[PDB]
């Protein structure tokens, strides 16, 4: 449901609530939540 | 957090004017003019031009605090001469000098051919 | 938490040093009317002290802020502290100072008769 | 014409060196201050980041993009965005640029200011283009990408002056000299043994007569003959820096005149 | 009558007195000074449908009884805040409370969840000049960065002959060396004040 | 920024003439027949709004009302031209039958060029301070003078400002301008609906004694108008009772 | 981290000179002062802006990207 | 002060009656114009009628005393630059002094029939 | 640092290696990971805003990036299983079914109870959303119903801070429980009150910031990034600051790095000579001009680059005010810490300074109306605070004394009431009486 990236193999994953928080490709247990899709405003100062 | 907005160094706020003039009771025929949203760039120019006027007895300015973009210009003139009129003549002569400066720089830059 | 090399001295921290070095009548009785010293034999100064001036100004300013009648004419002054200062200046503060002597006796000195020399 | 005289010694694309005579020190310093702080310039002010997978922070890149110099020749034809009637920004008050950078190469891909692409309508004006000065054709090194890294963003460039932020300053450093022989004695020279030996002569000492060492002090002499070297960042030509500084100071004095007359006629 | 406006966007601060000096040969008289403010309101509704504008222009003339006109999507609303020009019926029937308040301050105080003020242009210390059978009326427009443009307001008390006069004023603007003026004489649909406000909107919008 | 120093009450229809005579004796002024069709507009439910405003203070949405007169030829039902317009005509108006109907009020609202003058009134809940013996309410009002354009109807103007029609009522009554600026109104209220009119003040007249003060900051003026209201109350004791109505009743905010 | 766009003191654009500075150092065999002079940095503020810059961005880039497309 | 106000009234009644006689027959008298010095007590009026060339005026300058009051008639060319009025040309050669008891509407019509020719002659 | 989830991290935008450097630091890798910038420093009494170790920084240099820094703060949270049904969970809470929700926004959270990286957050904004189950059918705070099955145990951002969510890391601990770490990134831009030090014991805060047109300037248009006061030099005898500024000037002119190792044969006369063939006054003085008027300053200014360090004491991390706020559980005095919206200590010797001033009413207002003003009832028979007071029924009674008409009202600090009750627990009777018994 929500988008995650593995720590070192950089694989994209979709996680629901009941899913265990682990990587399905290499078995690593550290996942980073994805960058938001919305545009983010920065003043150039 | 407490830093002021940097456009308030030159942008007049709501309900405030560029100029305000108060009479000065310390000396006869003298005014104090508060220039809002201006600084030393204008202050030194206007004061030094007012001091070139022979009918101006006193001309000084001060920025009382660097936090606030305003300065106070005290002008005292001879009797029968309005300090408002002295400000007008000083500003007009500054305008004329700057126009002559712009014209001279145009002519000399056009004379330059290595650019 | 915090870990800083800038030695900010722990103020009000003397108990470390404490634990380091721990080893080494005739004229007036009760509350009778005699406690009131009469006006003719008052022995205190006729001058208003700095503390008397401060508390009279504070009390009068508090009363003026809480809408007491003002016994001077106003010159456009709105702040109760300067209204109280003007009332002190031309002596229109209807208060008295009860100066307590160490034996429990007291002297009543009105603000009108006290000299404001400071 | 009668007034301040200009004698340009050296002229270049990004430098003008000139002598400014028959003028007051207040006028010369006010012109220097206006050129530093008061000339309107186009610079990137707003950054919308859609993708940033770089090693640099978002506002790091945004600050760099704000400091990128942009062409500002027709900046008077652009309008202040706070004065414009649009909601946030539009073609009348801003220039919209786009940066699209991807690491498709095995080596490090440099993201330059030449990769900024104007996507708004310029309406035939001469603003918005990043300034290229070096011979390689690249601009300022904005970022660096490893393979797989992406930087995807949109800039909104609005006009401003350098008191609001120094990114809007077009004047770099401004060399300013008067009285190279200290004939007015506005400096008292610190020395150990001999001030003339220990203090190097300036390059403008060749354009004035040296003191005769027996003549007395000239108490009537004032400060004129200002040697000024204006440098251009690149946003506007350096002669336009000087000329628009003069014009900006003139509009300030004219605004003082008009405010004075407006409250006089009330 | 009939009204029109000319807005000279790119002009000097002294263009007012220059145009007055150029028109001085035809001036019949001079009247009292006037003032005006031009407020811009943006709609802050997050979900607005298509074919609706978020712009609302609030124009307060300190002449014409100090009246404010709101313009939105070619729709005008005339509003007053003075007690002189209230109809006596609203005072007598208890709908009004004697003294009104300005719609600008009510918008900026208690209708600010819908409309937010962003731009304020104040034309103060203006002049009114009476020509031959006509009224021109000048002011310098002040946005937040000082001067914005020159404003000329054409008033005529007959409407049968107006195009020759407006062409003549445009000609005077031509020999005062101003060629990129925006001239507006459009109507709505329709009284003098609301047509004037719509003309002001069309002139000030590029 | 007006404040209405107000008291409220009610009478039956039988005591209406007795109260008219009594107030005529009190004031020395004859009663003044008046009407004001009040149309009420609430913010659009399809518009997502923010609780904050242009500044950082959070506010509630509020119903804002538009009031104007209706000519009495539109309230005469072609049967009472002969009797003059006075206080005596309010005895006939007891039931729901009013000649002003929903179709004609819709015609008035939609202007089917130029629009009639209106009064735009915005009122919050009265003050919560339980130390004033009279109901103090804050009302901000403009006078909408005229309109034009192809979209010149005042309903569509209210939609442009973002407010849709909710309900409307016609009030008809008589008022007295008595001593020192006290306006005492005595009125009937009918709700105008497409399903039919309804007499809200069923079988009686509503009483509202109010004073408008331009500066509610002027505490001396507030106290003077308040003690004028209590002087009227003391003069009216025994016959009719003046009391402060509920602030929940006088609140015009949109509930959620 | 990466070369600054402008000199801190005066605002001269120096971020376009970093690659040419490195090239003048490594393939023209110039010493650093002559390289700065050939770039045109005559004020020592502009000279130290390039001379003292420690370019840590390739040290950051040697790490694998966290989000890879 | 009463005497100064009375002499002000002396000149102002004459100014009013001359303005009335000029504006009744068709002269567009100007009050938008002011001069710092027009060269006893005197008062100037710059009269113009819009059927003869631009930027030209007739200066009617009354001079008054306790006894006798007369008026000088001159022709001038006044142009305004940057809000300041300057007399580009002054005609002190063909100047005549007449009295208010001697001026009449017929002489004003002769003045109309003369000033057009004079304005044509002055260039 | 980009892959390290440190609790606090401060990174310079543009670290610069020092112009004046030692031979020792290239084994310390100081030229590879430097901790400062070479700021052009003038030693001048310019405006009086650099006195008592204050400094004037260039606002234009600040705008162009002088001493700008990234600040990273990591917030770690866990969901733990206290029992069977008592388990914490990461979710986006809803006000309809969750009790004690914080007044900050929950809208930036996603379905997992976490904010995606890249989203701007401000103070008191919920960044980690956690709920814990509670016992149904209770009565607390009035706003309690049967729908509130959970209560909020969320982690919000620090109330004074803000920034951008840089990274969100979701993993498992040793126990297997899910736990998250949220790194939020902000930018500290230098401002008045930020602390900067040179490498010679010369600490100081920014006194004021001037723009370039207001800064003093040389004949070449060089303005300082920093003005420090001449009075910081002679008493402190930091001659090495002057020598390093001279050496850094020579190094910047020659394109080298200066050898500033301690016990070498490197002299001020040699550095001055090299500065002289670089065409400057040999002792580091330059003729500078006043920025306000353009006139030459009568004194010539010691001018040149100096290595300065941005210290981590920023004024925004230290500014703190409290009108009213939370009270401590025990003493009901203002709590400790600026992060808890706490009070400031009015200690014994601050009280003693007030005593020496003679401000008795201000002292009483500080100790009572500003910390803890507690009303308590005693009786005339025993001085104890064991008087049962029913203010709604207007009924006062003391057990034991059995008196109901001899009740006195006193205002004491809650700390004083706690002291008296602790004495009562320790079997001391601190009987408080409202009348005197013996003479003075
Ligand atoms: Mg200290
Ligand atoms: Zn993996
Ligand atoms: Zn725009
Ligand atoms: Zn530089
Ligand atoms: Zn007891
Ligand atoms: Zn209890």
């Amino acid at each position: 449901t929500l988008k995650y990236i593995c720590a070192e193999c950089s694989s994209k994953l979709s996680l629901s609530r009941t899913d265990a928080v682990r990587c399905k490709d290499c078995g690593h247990r550290i996942l980073l939540k994805a960058r938001t899709k919305r545009l983010v405003q920065f003043e150039a100062r | 957090m407490n830093a002021p907005d940097r456009f308030e160094l030159f942008l007049l706020g709501e309900g405030e004017s560029k100029l305000k003039i108060d009479p000065d009771t310390k000396a006869p025929n003298a005014v104090v003019i508060t220039f809002e949203k201006e600084d030393h760039t204008l202050g030194n120019l206007i004061r030094a031009e007012l001091l070139n006027d022979r009918k101006v007895l006193f001309a000084a300015y001060k920025v009382e605090h660097p936090f606030f973009a305003r300065f106070k210009l005290r002008i005292q003139t001879t009797e029968g001469y309005d300090p408002k009129d002295a400000l007008k003549n000083a500003c007009n002569s500054i305008i004329n000098k700057l126009g002559a400066l712009k014209t001279n720089f145009e002519t000399e830059w056009n004379l330059q051919t290595l650019a | 938490n915090e870990n800083f090399e800038d030695f900010d001295v722990e103020h009000f921290s003397d108990e470390e040093t404490y634990e380091e070095k721990p080893q080494f009548e005739q004229i007036r009785r009760k509350t009778l009317k005699e406690k009131a010293i009469p006006k003719d034999q008052r022995a205190t100064t006729p001058y208003m002290t700095k503390y008397e001036r401060a508390r009279i100004l504070g009390t009068r300013a508090l009363q003026i802020s809480m809408n007491a009648p003002v016994f001077v004419d106003l010159e456009g002054e709105t702040d109760p502290l300067r209204i109280a200062m003007k009332e002190l200046a031309e002596k229109k503060i209807p208060l008295v100072i009860r100066r307590y002597l160490p034996d429990g006796s007291f002297e009543d000195w009105s603000v009108e008769e006290l000299i404001v020399d400071l | 014409s009668e007034g301040p005289q200009v004698k340009i010694r050296e002229a270049s694309k990004d430098n003008v060196d000139f002598i400014l005579s028959n003028v007051d020190l207040a006028m010369a310093n006010s012109l220097r201050r206006v050129m530093i702080a008061e000339i309107p310039t186009l610079a990137i002010d707003s950054v919308e980041v859609e993708t940033n997978t770089t090693v640099l922070a978002d506002e790091f890149i945004a600050h760099r993009l704000g400091l990128i110099p942009l062409q500002s020749m027709d900046i008077e034809q652009l309008e202040y965005s706070r004065d414009c009637f649009c909601e946030d920004h539009c073609d009348k008050c801003s220039v919209v640029l786009t940066l699209q950078a991807f690491g498709e190469s095995e080596s490090t891909t440099n993201v330059y200011s030449k990769d900024l692409v104007i996507v708004s309508n310029l309406m035939g004006r001469n603003i918005g283009h990043p300034i290229i000065q070096d011979k390689e054709g690249n601009g300022v090194l904005i970022c660096k990408l490893r393979k797989g890294q992406e930087l995807k963003l949109t800039c909104v460039a609005k006009k401003g002056i350098a008191k609001e932020h120094a990114k809007w300053g077009p004047a770099a450093a401004i060399e300013f000299e008067y009285d190279p022989w200290n004939k007015l004695k506005h400096t008292d020279y610190w020395y150990e043994q001999d001030s003339a030996k220990e203090w190097p002569q300036s390059k403008n000492c060749e354009y004035e007569d040296p003191p005769n060492e027996g003549d007395p002090f000239d108490y009537k002499a004032q400060a004129d003959t200002f040697y000024m070297n204006v440098e251009s960042v690149g946003s506007i030509p350096v002669d336009q820096v000087v000329v628009r500084g003069i014009d900006t100071l003139q509009k300030k004095v004219a605004s003082i005149l008009l405010a004075l007359t407006q409250m006089d006629q009330d | 009558g009939k009204s029109a406006v000319i807005f000279v966007e790119r002009a000097t601060p002294a263009t007012l007195t220059e145009l007055k000096d150029a028109l001085s040969n035809s001036i019949l008289s001079v009247r009292d000074p006037w003032s005006i403010d031009f407020r811009t309101y943006r709609c802050s509704i997050k979900n607005l449908p298509a074919d609706v504008s978020k712009l609302m222009y609030s124009i307060t003339f300190h002449h014409h009884g100090r009246q404010t006109v709101l313009i939105k999507d070619n729709s005008a609303m005339v509003t007053t805040a003075a007690a002189a020009d209230i109809p006596p019926a609203l005072v007598f029937n208890g709908s009004s409370t004697g003294v009104p308040e300005s719609i600008d301050t009510i918008l900026s105080s208690k209708l600010s969840n819908i409309w937010m003020q962003r731009q304020l242009i104040k034309g103060d210390a203006g002049e009114t000049l009476i020509l031959d059978g006509l009224t021109v009326r000048l002011v310098n427009l002040f946005s937040s960065t000082g001067f914005k443009g020159l404003l000329i307001e054409l008033q005529a008390d007959e409407a049968g002959e107006f195009e020759t006069k407006i062409a003549g004023i445009e000609g005077h603007l031509a020999e005062i060396r101003a060629k990129e003026y925006k001239t507006s004489s459009d109507s709505l649909g329709s009284n003098e004040i609301c047509d004037l406000a719509y003309q002001y909107v069309r002139a000030l919008e590029l | 920024m007006v404040q209405q120093l107000s008291l409220f009450g009610s009478i039956g229809d039988d005591g209406y003439d007795l109260l008219i005579s009594t107030l005529t004796t009190i004031s020395g002024n004859p009663p003044l027949l008046y009407n004001s069709l009040c149309t009420v507009w609430k913010p659009n439910p399809s518009y997502d709004v923010e609780n904050v405003n242009s500044r950082n203070q959070l506010v509630e949405p509020n119903r804002i009302k538009l009031s104007k007169e209706v000519p009495f030829s539109y309230l005469i039902d072609e049967t009472m031209m002969d009797k003059p317009l006075n206080f005596r005509i309010l005895k006939s108006f007891t039931n729901d039958k009013i000649p002003l109907n929903y179709a004609m009020t819709r015609n008035i609202l939609h202007n089917t060029e130029s629009c009639s003058p209106w009064s735009l009134q915005i009122s919050d809940i009265p003050a919560a301070g339980n130390n004033r013996s009279v109901s103090m309410q804050t009302i901000a009002e403009t006078i909408i003078l005229s309109s034009a354009g192809k979209n010149s109807s005042v309903s569509s103007l209210m939609n442009g400002l973002g407010y849709v029609f909710e309900f409307q009522y016609l009030t008809i009554g008589v008022k007295f301008f008595m001593k020192h600026g006290l306006i005492l109104e005595l009125q009937k209220i009918w709700q105008i609906e497409e399903a039919g009119n309804s007499q809200i003040t069923s079988g009686g007249f509503l009483l509202k004694a109010y004073i408008n003060v331009s500066r509610g900051t002027d505490i001396d003026r507030i106290n003077y108008t308040e003690t004028a209201l209590m002087n009227l109350k003391k003069e009216l004791q025994g016959y009719i009772e003046l009391s402060v109505p509920d602030r929940q009743s006088m609140d015009s905010r949109v509930a959620h | 981290m990466i070369v600054p766009v402008r000199c801190f003191s005066c605002g001269k654009v120096v971020g376009d000179k970093w690659e040419s500075y490195l090239n003048l150092l490594q393939e023209d065999e110039l010493d650093e002062g002559t390289a700065l002079s050939r770039l045109g940095l005559k004020r020592y503020c502009c000279r130290r802006m390039i001379l003292t810059h420690v370019d840590l961005i390739e040290k950051f880039l040697r790490y694998n990207p966290l989000e890879k497309r | 002060e009463l005497a100064r106000i009375l002499q002000q009234l002396k000149l102002d009644k004459i100014i009013h009656v001359l303005t009335t006689m000029f504006e009744n027959t068709g002269w567009s008298c100007s009050r938008i114009i002011k001069i710092d010095k027009p060269i006893l007590l005197q008062r100037d009026l710059f009269i113009r009628l819009p059927h003869w060339p631009l930027n030209w005026y007739l200066i009617l300058s009354i001079i008054s005393s306790k006894t006798s009051c007369v008026v000088e008639k001159r022709i001038g060319k006044i142009v305004s630059q940057r809000g300041k009025w300057n007399l580009k040309y002054l005609d002190n050669s063909n100047v005549m002094t007449v009295k208010l008891e001697s001026i009449t509407y017929q002489k004003i019509m002769i003045l109309q029939r003369t000033i057009l020719n004079r304005i044509i002659n002055h260039m | 640092y980009n892959v390290r989830m440190d609790t606090m991290a401060n990174i310079l935008y543009y670290p610069q290696k020092p112009l004046g450097t030692t031979r020792a630091m290239e084994y310390l890798k100081f030229r590879e990971l430097p901790a400062g910038q070479n700021a052009i420093v003038a030693i001048a009494c310019y405006s009086g805003y650099n006195q008592e170790d204050s400094m004037i920084m260039n606002q234009s240099s600040i705008d162009r990036g002088l001493f700008r820094s990234l600040f990273f703060r990591s917030y770690m949270d866990q969901e733990k299983k206290y029992g069977m049904s008592i388990t914490e969970t990461f979710e986006k809470p809803q006000r309809t079914n969750t009790l004690r929700m914080k007044h900050g926004t929950y809208d930036k959270l996603d379905d997992d109870g976490l904010i995606a990286p890249g989203v701007r957050v401000s103070g008191e904004d919920v960044i980690i959303g956690k709920t814990t189950p509670i016992s149904p059918d209770e009565e607390e705070l009035g706003q309690r119903t049967a729908y509130h099955s959970k209560r909020d145990a969320s982690t919000p951002l620090r109330s004074t801070e803000n920034g951008i969510v840089d990274q969100v890391l979701v993993t498992t601990n040793q126990d297997g429980l899910k736990f998250v770490k949220v790194r939020v990134r902000t930018t500290k831009i230098p401002q008045i009150g930020d602390k900067f030090a040179s490498r010679h014991g010369q600490k100081g805060t920014i006194g004021i910031t001037y723009r370039r047109e207001d800064m003093p300037f040389t004949a070449e248009g060089i303005v300082p990034d920093l003005i420090i006061n001449p009075h910081a030099i002679p008493s402190r005898m930091t001659v090495a600051h002057l020598i390093e500024c001279l050496l850094s000037k020579v190094a910047a002119l020659s394109g080298n790095e200066g050898d500033a190792s301690p016990f070498t044969d490197i002299t001020v006369e040699g550095i001055s000579k090299l500065l002289r063939e670089h065409g400057y006054q040999s002792r580091g003085f330059e003729v500078m001009y006043n920025g306000h008027t353009g006139k030459k300053l009568m004194a010539q200014i010691f001018f040149g680059p100096t290595y300065y360090q941005r210290l981590r004491h920023m004024v925004d991390d230290k500014i703190h005010a409290r009108a009213r706020g939370p009270m401590q559980v025990l003493t009901r005095q203002p709590v400790e810490g600026r992060s808890r919206d706490g009070g400031l200590r009015f200690g014994e010797m601050e009280r003693d300074c007030m005593i020496a001033h003679g401000a008795a009413s201000f002292l009483k207002e500080r100790l009572m109306e500003a910390s803890d003003a507690f009303r308590v009832h005693i009786c005339g028979i025993c001085g104890l605070m064991t008087v049962i007071a029913k203010l709604n029924h207007n009924q006062f009674e003391c057990k034991g004394c059995d008196n109901k008409i001899d009740i006195y009202q006193i205002h004491i600090p809650y700390a004083a009431k706690l002291l008296f009750q602790e004495l009562m627990a320790m079997n001391i009777t601190p009987r408080l009486y409202t009348d005197r018994s013996r003479d003075f």
